[PDB]
């Protein structure tokens, strides 16, 4: 499903970068 | 013209960590402070993601610069959905940028020195018109991202 790829990529970004945006 | 040359600037930060991607020469100068800092922090959430997301990378391919633009500007659409942009985000369009870059060449048997110059234009384009003004607003990257991540 490419939707559901392209979906679960974009929300574990989306996760990656606010987590690195926090990081201490 | 701030605008412009705001462009410009993060086109040269995108050209650089997709240059340093594909093990390709500087040559030129040294890197900026802010190079080193993005192709350190850019790199650690491609590594991240394609290791995490291996299974999801591998149920589809990536035949062309067109179609690359593509699956980037859509999966970047769907990011920054909720309209929130801060420091770390922004690092990851670079990285998904480089993942993309990646898979076009291992499908290639050889891209050009373009392939990766029309990948850092689609990168930089989304940065400018989602992130651009808020970069500006967060003391652009000598100040903002630097200090950011040391
Ligand atoms: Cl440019």
């Amino acid at each position: 499903s490419q939707e559901e790829i392209i979906h679960n990529i974009a929300r574990h970004l989306a996760q990656i970068g606010d987590e690195m945006d926090h990081n201490i | 013209s701030m605008a412009e040359s705001e462009l410009m600037h993060i086109h040269s930060l995108a050209e650089h960590y997709l240059q340093y991607v594909l093990q390709v020469p500087a040559f030129e100068s040294a890197p900026s402070q802010a190079c080193r800092v993005l192709q350190r922090v850019a790199f650690s959430v491609q590594k991240e993601v394609e290791k995490n997301l291996k299974s999801y990378l591998d149920d589809f391919h990536v035949e062309s610069i067109d179609t690359a633009r593509i699956i980037f500007n859509q999966v970047m659409e769907k990011e920054f959905e909720d309209g929130i942009i801060n420091w770390g985000r922004i690092v990851t369009i670079f990285a998904f940028g480089g993942v993309l870059l990646k898979k076009l060449k291992q499908e290639q048997i050889a891209l050009d020195v373009s392939a990766y110059k029309q990948v850092s234009s689609f990168v930089a384009e989304f940065i400018m018109n989602n992130t651009g003004e808020w970069i500006r607003q967060n003391g652009g990257w000598e100040d903002g991202f630097i200090k950011k991540f040391e």
